[PDB]
């Protein structure tokens, strides 16, 4: 649904570097390069940003509103 | 099929960029269509296709 | 209330649409406010969503 705050295996703060991944998706950079300028070592982190989906927009297209 | 006939057919639906062609916006999206991403109206579309 | 005709990205139809953690406001109790300056007790990225 949303991105996780805090990642599964190690613990370290995700949730704050989705959006701006995504402005790296918007920019020219690809998956690899993105996630090592996020700072991203250890590939936990990575496989975080990288198979996380994007299903809040989704959701809020059917919300109330 | 004669080439003046087929350069005035496209010259009504498409648009010449870099020597090739290029169908028009308001052809692939209509006036009663919409962004089935946005639901924005299909002026919008075509003016950013543009 | 002052957007474009067509707004397709949320961020100029809609305003705190993604509610930030900077949001937070700490609120002192007691004499927490004299003890700790102000700035000090906040959240620590300030940009998580
Ligand atoms: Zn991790």
């Amino acid at each position: 649904m949303i991105i996780p705050v805090r990642c599964f295996t190690c613990g370290k703060i995700v949730g704050n570097k989705w959006e701006a991944y995504l402005g790296l998706l918007q920019a020219e950079y690809t998956e690899g390069d993105a996630l090592d300028a996020l700072g991203l070592k250890r590939y936990c982190c990575r496989r975080m940003l990288l198979a996380h989906v994007d299903l809040i927009e989704k959701l809020l297209n059917y919300a109330p509103l | 099929i004669d080439s003046v006939a087929v350069l005035r057919g496209i010259q009504k639906v498409a648009m010449l960029v870099q020597g090739n062609w290029v169908v028009k916006s308001d052809i692939l999206y209509p006036k009663d269509s919409s962004s089935p991403h946005s639901g924005v109206p299909a002026e919008v579309l075509c003016r950013g296709r543009d | 209330p002052h957007a474009a005709k067509d707004s397709s990205d949320p961020n100029e139809l809609y305003v705190n649409h993604k509610v930030y953690t900077r949001h937070m406001t700490w609120i002192p109790l007691g004499n927490q406010a004299d003890l700790f300056p102000e700035g000090t007790i906040r959240p620590v990225h300030d940009d998580i969503l």
